[PDB]
């Protein structure tokens, strides 16, 4: 607040503690669904397209988890086979109309970068062993976000470039490459080269 | 004055109807007037300066108050009793150890072992009247800091540099101080003070390897400070608390003194113009830590000028020639070499003041002061290789070509060592551009280097010299030729043609050598391994930002209590890099962001210590910039609370009382560069043309114009501060300066200022009670 | 050094004040301060009445420093002070030294005739 | 020449009991300057006030009010004239944007913190657009003739031709650090020393070069010292900033070498490269505390790089400021010619104020006096304009005056 005001405002809000707590799911953070393809989204999970946070009901103190962005669960939902249409009802992407979301693009990065990590721990004691199968997701998953331009191609390289920068992170780049592949090779006709 | 006898009489008798009672009240609150009166600043001074008017009625005020303690103490009270010790003391009112004498000491032994006796006896007796320290302290606090810094030296010349600074300069400051001031009985009580720690005194013993307790007190007693009795019942204590092949360092510098002296008496005349026996002796010399002793006792002795004005004549005597033959020319030659071997090291170690002749009539400046000044790196002074010093001729120098590719000289009979000298840069700087444009190859060079570097030593440090000059000016990809040079002159020795005392000559030429590459040779990495004699040097991290350096340094000085020796080489060169107002600035916001007492107070003892590097500067920078900053911002005033303020304001007037009555070598240096206006800085609205009178004047204008306005804030209490410790400090003056208005001002704001400033004659007790009533 | 207007002030006053300088608390830097007096044959409030009239008089009304300490202790001082603060508050903006004076002798005289 | 008005303070003048401070000035692209004066009333956060005034409007003065707890060293103002870089003692460099578009509302989101050293030099990152006028092709009636751009480098090109944006600041330390901002908001920050000896830079200055390297000088004031050069390169490790430094010629300067009385002018005091992309030549300016020399110097290969003297005034007064122009002339020998022939002189001057009140607009290239203004109190910041024709200086008082120059 204003330094003149001060104590008189901020304790006011802080009496406004209680009835914050009243409304608030406990634990909403760590709730979690079960992705089913059937549409009919229960507007519980719904995120804010902009900011990734919760939408809120009313002005009042609420708990200070409930303002960061909910990137946990949105993670969770991408790493879902067949979490396609949920992931739209959640963001409120509409398919009519292409945006260029950010905040799916660096969750979409992310999940990249968490891949590979989790492809250089081994990979190699166990041939499945879930990597290949979260790299042929991660395939289908970013072909059809990239391919609406919900993200968008060279945003997407050169942030996940800054991510891999000086990490050291090469046992499975050949998957990586293999992703951009499947990118560029199913939308090279229809975009310029310096994409 | 009346008055309070009247009260003295009321409690007196209040107090009587107490005992003949055993709610008496009325004790209770003759006592509460008393404290009341007593409590305030203006009554206790107008009760002093009552005093003088009416004597022996304070006779009767003070029986009355011994009747009233006897009465009072009897009959004792939960809380009345105290308050009658209080008024008691009131009316009557009408350590640790210290670390400024400890640090200033460790300075001087650190910085400048060859300064002046008397610079450090008029800072010791400023000290002293600063704070008011008592001399048995102050001795035990000269002796423990000559002991630390002994067993904190760094082993090699340092060590000999701290042994020759305590035994031999310290005594001769006690006896300057013997004068300028009962010594015996205090320097014989700090001694029994001292005898008291033996683990100090066994880890010196240990690093001495003799009992140099013993040494100090017959050395003291050979100075006169202590009596016979007292050094002997002192022996017998040590010998008792000691109790549960090589002669050490302090038998020989105490020996080498006399020889110091009568050296001096029998060179004065080249061994009666027989340079053989002059040889045998410098021989003598240059055999292992023989020249080092003989130069830490003449430089704690004060004869370190005398002996360089020695050795710059027989230099000069050595310069030239006469009609000789083969052999008697070696000879000369090879003085030629020792002397200068000797005064160069001379300049690197001591500094290069004590070279210089300081005035010269006529024309004929010898040959090394011109070299050292022209020629030669020390560690401020960087070189143009292209300065007409190093371009003497064209002619001498084809004729020093020749010399070189000749063979091994063989023409040493008549050399002109001085012109030889002069004339190598331009003779190298030949030699290099040939080899840059390939006439000349690699085993050609080789020949070359050993004719320089064989006969004769001094021709390889006035090439290397040159070299190092030529080599900073350079480029970086330009430079990988020309440390080869460098390679072939510094290093290892060519053999079967030297002429005498080769070895040692090698010894003292790759110490000169080092301390000549060494920045050249930090600024690439290149590891040229001459033969630890460089302790402090290159003490800054690679890339750490500064003010941290200064903050960790500060904050170990403050845990420890005193400042170490390489805490001071540090904090210069802080001072030189940053520039004294960061410095100053960065040291004053450490020390308020202090809480508690005792911190603060010990933060500004070692403070002014510090300062001292450069007090003048430091001094402008603090009562100019830093204060009139604190005080005229008005957000700033919160940092200027109780406990930082009281210290900050005692550091203040003891830098300006410092500073007044009145020095290090990259400081003179710098203020000789330093260009500035003071009378365009402070314009104000004795000379007053100096700049030190010109910051005091505009800093009293400050004072006054801050007690005389509204709004009494931190600040306030801060110039009441000030002026308190201006009055309580100074023994008559920096008060010179001050606006009259500010006494008027000063009783206004209330008080010791007026009773303190009067001088108290019949008519002072006018002026002072007039304005200690009138608020 | 006092502006003219200040001096015309004092020298046109009733003789029952006596108004003077103050070299007592910190002046000469800011306004000018005055302990006048008060001589009448009706009895008077305490005499000091410390005025402290700014620089540029012809705006910004000098201010009477309070000193509520002496004007205690005493009924008379007490109602003489209650009555001269109401009409000090009663007093128009900008008002003069001589208003000020005025109202002071006119409070004492009526907390004499209301006692 | 002419003075064309003279702004003051009313009665916000007559700083008292606190000394001065050195000033800065900075004329953007767009006609705004902005600047730091001394008033120093109730806060001495009115030395740390940066004013922007527009120049065609000067009464209506901005006054941001930076938080810069120390005194502000350096004002810089963009490529284009949209972002205003600070630094001041004790590291802390800002990077002031406008807030929704106003020239009057200014705030900075963005910086850098190298804390305790003071920051000495300070410059914006090179963008590689570099333009040059033939005033010879006058009236060629193609634009294509008269501006030609000249092929320049930038510092740091990253994924594309697009230069980076980013600064570079050199303290009194021997560091120096850069700070590159992303296209998104992110900022990366790196310090390095400038040579393994560490040592006092009193004073600094950045040009660049063709092929992308920042030349930055060194001096530590004391004129009997050489003033050293170092190369900087810069590189993104792919994400992290990377300093590659190297050691040039240095040189020693003359008035030591004279030997007639070579003490004096102890005190270099202005360093300047003669215009940042202009890395080849050095102003430096020697003063003593009465008197004083301006030096020109040049890298010129033949030992193959190294630094001869082009020319050197006589003896002056104190040089109180310096401003370099910033208009690009062509200077080759006929655009010198043409540029004699008809007087066109506005590339071709630098101003020194001097310790009187006297300003002398003085050649590039031999530094002979081509006029002389005489104030009828001393400038202590001057700048040209973009097209040279103006210049704007603040006093030694609160006056800040704007000068034409024919």
């Amino acid at each position: 607040p204003h330094w003149l005001l001060g104590n008189l405002v901020s304790d006011f809000v802080d009496t406004f503690r209680p009835t914050a707590r009243i409304n608030s799911i406990c634990g909403r953070c760590s709730l979690l669904p079960v992705v089913n393809n059937s549409g009919a989204i229960c507007n519980s999970w719904k995120l804010d397209p902009a900011t990734l946070r919760f939408p809120l009901k009313g002005l009042l103190p609420y708990d200070k988890d409930l303002f960061e962005p909910q990137t946990a669960l949105l993670r969770y939902v991408l790493e879902q086979p067949y979490s396609r249409d949920m992931v739209c009802n959640m963001l409120g992407l509409n398919k009519q109309h292409k945006q260029r979301c950010p905040v799916l693009e660096d969750q979409l990065v992310d999940l990249v970068v968490y891949a590979m990590e989790r492809s250089e721990t081994e990979e190699k004691f166990d041939d499945g062993g879930t990597s290949q199968l979260l790299w042929q997701h991660l395939s289908s998953q970013l072909i059809f976000f990239v391919l609406f331009q919900f993200a968008s191609f060279p945003h997407m390289v050169l942030s996940l470039h800054q991510k891999l920068a000086g990490r050291g992170l090469i046992k499975g780049r050949d998957h990586l490459m293999w992703v951009l592949l499947q990118f560029i090779s199913g939308s090279i006709q229809k975009n310029a080269l310096a994409d | 004055l009346s008055a309070l006898h009247w009260l003295l009489r009321c409690t007196a008798a209040s107090a009587e109807r107490l005992r003949e009672g055993l709610g008496e009240k009325q004790l209770a609150m003759c006592l509460q007037r008393l404290e009341k009166t007593l409590s305030s600043t203006k009554n206790r001074a107008l009760l002093h300066i009552a005093k003088l008017e009416e004597a022996s009625s304070w006779t009767a005020i003070e029986h009355s108050l011994l009747k009233l303690g006897e009465i009072l103490a009897n009959l004792s009270n939960p809380q009345l009793r105290s308050q009658a010790e209080q008024c008691g003391t009131l009316i009557r009112s009408i350590k640790t150890g210290f670390p400024t004498v400890h640090a200033v000491i460790l300075l001087e032994g650190t910085m400048n072992l060859t300064g002046e006796t008397q610079s450090l006896v008029e800072q010791l007796t400023m000290v002293k009247r600063m704070q008011h320290i008592p001399t048995p302290l102050f001795v035990l606090e000269i002796w423990k800091a000559c002991f630390v810094g002994l067993i904190e030296s760094p082993e090699g010349t340092e060590e000999l540099k701290w042994t020759a600074f305590t035994f031999l300069k310290i005594p001769q400051v006690l006896v300057k101080l013997k004068k300028y001031s009962d010594f015996t009985e205090d320097v014989n009580c700090a001694f029994e003070f001292l005898l008291k720690l033996t683990p100090l005194l066994d880890k010196a013993d240990q690093r001495c390897n003799c009992d140099c307790t013993n040494f100090l007190l017959q050395e003291c007693g050979k100075q006169g400070l202590l009596s016979e009795a007292s050094v002997n019942n002192l022996m017998a204590k040590r010998k008792a608390d000691r109790e549960h092949n090589i002669q050490p360092n302090i038998q020989l510098i105490l020996r080498a003194e006399p020889t110091v002296t009568n050296i001096l008496k029998t060179m004065d005349a080249d061994h009666s113009k027989s340079p053989e026996g002059l040889l045998g002796v410098l021989g003598h010399m240059l055999s292992g830590k023989s020249l080092d002793l003989l130069l830490a006792a003449a430089a704690a002795t004060g004869k370190l000028k005398s002996f360089a004005r020695k050795f710059i004549n027989l230099n000069e005597f050595t310069t030239y020639g006469s009609e000789e033959s083969t052999k008697p020319a070696s000879v000369r030659a090879l003085l030629f070499d020792i002397s200068f071997l000797m005064l160069c090291h001379v300049a690197q170690t001591y500094g290069s003041e004590v070279i210089l002749s300081e005035s010269r009539t006529g024309a004929e400046v010898p040959f090394f002061e011109t070299w050292m000044q022209t020629c030669m790196p020390e560690e401020g002074k960087i070189l143009n290789p292209d300065h007409p010093c190093f371009r003497p001729d064209s002619t001498k120098v084809e004729s020093l070509v020749a010399l070189l590719n000749n063979s091994s000289e063989m023409k040493l009979v008549q050399m002109k060592w001085h012109e030889a000298c002069l004339s190598i840069s331009a003779a190298i700087l030949e030699i290099l551009n040939a080899w840059e444009n390939g006439v000349l190859a690699f085993e050609s060079i080789q020949k070359i280097t050993d004719n320089i570097k064989g006969k004769v030593c001094s021709l390889a440090v006035c090439a290397v010299a040159w070299l190092v000059a030529h080599v900073r000016m350079l480029g970086l990809d330009e430079r990988e030729k020309s440390l080869q040079m460098i390679r072939q002159l510094a290093g290892p020795l060519f053999s079967e043609n030297t002429l005498q005392f080769y070895n040692e000559r090698v010894v003292i030429m790759n110490s000169i050598l080092e301390r000549m590459c060494a920045d050249v040779l930090q600024q690439t990495a290149t590891q040229i391994k001459f033969p630890d004699t460089m302790p402090y040097w290159n003490l800054l991290p690679p890339k750490r930002p500064i003010k941290e350096v200064l903050t960790d340094i500060f904050a170990k000085v403050l845990e420890k209590g005193w400042v170490d020796s390489r805490s001071i080489h540090i904090f210069d060169t802080l001072l030189h890099m940053g520039g004294v107002y960061w410095f100053c600035n960065n040291l004053i916001k450490e020390l308020l962001k202090e809480t508690r007492k005792e911190h603060t107070l010990r933060a500004v003892e070692l403070l002014y210590s510090i300062f001292c590097l450069d007090m003048q500067q430091v001094t402008l920078v603090l009562l100019g910039h830093i204060l009139p900053g604190l005080l005229t911002d008005s957000s700033k005033w919160h940092s200027l609370m109780d406990p930082p303020g009281t210290a900050l304001a005692k550091l203040a007037v003891w830098c300006a009382l410092s500073s007044y009555s009145s020095a290090s070598t990259r400081q003179k240096k710098r203020h000789r560069e330093d260009i500035e206006d003071y009378i365009s800085l402070f314009p104000l609205d004795v000379n007053m043309r100096d700049p030190l009178n010109r910051v005091l004047a505009n800093l009293f204008l400050l004072i006054s114009s801050i007690l005389g306005s509204r709004t009494a804030g931190p600040h306030t209490q801060f110039v009441q501060w000030f002026m308190e410790e201006c009055v309580d400090c100074l023994e008559q003056s920096v008060l010179q300066f001050m606006p009259f208005t500010t006494v008027s001002e000063l009783v206004k704001v209330s008080k010791v200022v007026l009773a303190i400033t009067d001088l108290s004659l019949p008519l002072g007790r006018q002026v002072a009670a007039k304005a200690i009533a009138a608020l | 050094s006092i502006p003219s207007v200040l001096q015309g002030e004092v020298a046109r006053l009733d003789p029952k004040f006596l108004v003077n300088l103050d070299p007592s608390h910190c002046s000469n830097n800011g306004t000018v301060h005055l302990i006048c007096k008060l001589d009448d044959k009706d009895l008077p409030s305490v005499p000091p009445l410390e005025l402290s009239v700014p620089a540029d008089y012809p705006a910004q009304s000098p201010l009477w420093i309070d000193r509520q300490w002496q004007y205690d202790a005493n009924p008379f001082l007490q109602s003489v002070h209650r009555c001269m603060t109401s009409r000090l508050l009663q007093l128009p903006d900008k008002h003069s030294v001589t208003a000020l004076l005025n109202t002071w002798a006119q409070s004492v005289h009526q907390a004499c005739l209301s006692a | 020449m002419d003075l064309a008005y003279v702004c003051e303070w009313e009665k916000w003048s007559k700083s008292t009991h606190c000394p001065s401070v050195p000033l800065a000035c900075a004329w953007s692209c767009r006609n705004l300057i902005a600047f730091t004066m001394d008033l120093r009333s109730d806060d001495q956060d009115l030395t740390r006030m940066i004013h922007i005034l527009d120049t065609e409007h000067p009464w209506d003065l901005h006054s941001i009010p930076s938080e810069h707890h120390e005194a502000i060293t350096c004002l810089e103002w963009d490529q284009s004239g949209s972002r205003l870089l600070s630094a001041d003692a004790d590291g802390q460099i800002k990077c002031w944007s406008m807030a929704d578009h106003l020239a009057n509302s200014w705030e900075s989101s963005v910086g850098s913190l190298v804390e305790g050293d003071p920051i000495v030099a300070l410059s914006w990152l090179h963008n590689g657009v570099k333009l040059a006028l033939h005033v010879e092709k006058s009236g060629a009636s193609s634009f294509g003739e008269k501006f030609s751009r000249v092929k320049f480098s930038p510092s740091l090109t990253l994924f594309g031709g697009k230069p980076m944006e980013g600064w570079i600041a050199v303290t009194v330390s021997g560091l120096v650090t850069v700070s590159l901002l992303k296209p998104s908001g992110q900022v990366l920050t790196s310090t390095e020393s400038l040579c393994r000896l560490r040592g006092r830079v009193a004073l600094a200055d950045i040009a660049f070069t063709g092929g992308g390297n920042i030349v930055v000088a060194t001096a530590d004031g004391s004129s009997a010292s050489p003033v050293q050069f170092y190369k900087v390169c810069v590189s993104v490790v792919s994400e992290k900033c990377r300093i590659d430094t190297e050691i040039l010629p240095s040189l020693f300067m003359r008035c030591t070498t004279d030997l007639n009385r070579k003490d004096k002018f102890p005190a270099i005091t202005h360093l300047k490269f003669l215009a940042r992309d202009m890395s080849e030549q050095v102003l430096l300016c020697a003063s003593s505390q009465t008197s004083s020399i301006v030096e020109c110097w040049s890298l010129r290969k033949e030992t193959i790089l190294k630094w001869r003297i082009l020319s050197a005034t006589n003896d002056l007064d104190r040089v109180s400021a310096v401003a370099l122009p910033k208009l690009p002339i062509s200077l080759t020998n006929t655009d010198l010619k043409v540029a004699s022939d008809t007087q066109f002189y506005p590339g071709l001057g630098l101003a020194l104020a001097f310790h009187d009140g006297s300003v002398h607009i003085v050649h590039r290239l031999s530094l002979q006096t081509m006029a002389v203004f005489y104030s009828s109190v001393h400038l202590k910041a001057m700048q040209l304009s973009w097209t040279s024709l103006a210049l704007v200086g603040i006093d030694s008082h609160g006056k800040l005056s704007v000068l034409r120059l024919s």
